[PDB]
């Protein structure tokens, strides 16, 4: 229709959910907030690791194809540390 | 039998920014590691996600008007949603495409499959949505599944491994998150 606004009200009730569901649901709060939270800490750490080499390496009046061959060293190890994350049996 | 996601509901907690540091190729790493982990990842949430609906997930197959459909060649709402979380399963640990060794490169066929298991994915994400949805209002659960979603959809956009087109049993909800879902 248009941009008009709507708002619902809820029985809210977690009542008859099979128990289990109930602990399950409890069990992916914790989960996500969790890997939501971490998500944002290791993506931070590896742009303040990345920004830090690269200030780091125009402190030094490195060639620009030096400097590349060194962030590009941090990326593959830093694309190592992926592929290790990946690798789980949980 | 389609439930509204568009009401009040559309508050997403978790989600004081945009997605866009999270889901960004991380600088000089390499691009196929990115979408390796990041799929497996999203599998496994997800899978996680539907255990906690898949009580209330028997006969009632997808959303309204448009209806997905695993057979063709050569199903309910939870049989074809069983099949494809176990498949994804097969290929998310199938070494041959995600090599778990060091010296092993993604093959030729990953790209393909990744945009076959991202679509999955958002199939999975279209039942749950339209058909099992109010039950996570009643977990508490709408702020980690809008937020779940919008950084999936995100992830999507970004990296354009899902069309626009396909996004359409969900496209309305995707608008509204406008301000959470990339632009
Ligand atoms: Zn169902």
């Amino acid at each position: 229709n248009g941009t008009i606004s709507n708002y619902m009200y809820f029985e809210r009730r977690p009542d008859l959910l099979t128990k289990g569901t109930q602990d399950k649901a409890a069990a992916v709060k914790l989960k996500i907030e969790n890997f939501y939270q971490s998500s944002v800490k290791y993506a931070i750490e590896r742009n303040e690791r990345r920004v830090e080499l690269e200030t780091e390496l125009t402190s030094h009046n490195w060639s620009e194809e030096r400097k590349s061959r060194q962030l590009s060293s941090l990326g593959k190890k830093e694309s190592q540390f992926l592929r290790l994350r990946r690798t789980r049996l949980s | 039998q389609i439930m509204f996601l568009s009401e009040p509901f559309v508050r997403t907690a978790l989600v004081k920014g945009s997605f866009k540091t999270i889901v960004q190729l991380p600088k000089y790493v390499d691009l196929g590691e990115w979408i390796a982990l990041n799929v497996f990842e999203f599998f496994t949430n997800l899978n996680q996600f539907y255990g906690v609906v898949a009580e209330y997930c028997t006969p009632d197959n997808a959303g309204p008007h448009t209806d997905y459909l695993w057979l063709d060649a050569n199903l309910p709402a939870s049989q074809y949603i069983d099949l494809a979380l176990t498949w994804i399963n097969n290929k998310v640990n199938d070494k041959n495409l995600f090599p778990t060794k060091n010296g092993l490169p993604f093959p030729q066929q990953f790209s393909r499959d990744v945009q076959r298991i991202m679509v999955q994915m958002f199939r999975i994400f279209a039942h749950i949505y339209h058909h099992h949805f109010d039950k996570i209002v009643h977990l508490s659960l709408e702020a980690h599944w809008n937020s779940f979603f919008s950084h999936f959809i995100s992830f999507a956009k970004e990296f354009k491994i899902i069309d626009r087109k396909e996004m359409a049993p969900l496209l309305p909800l995707i608008e509204s998150f406008e301000k959470q879902g990339k632009i």
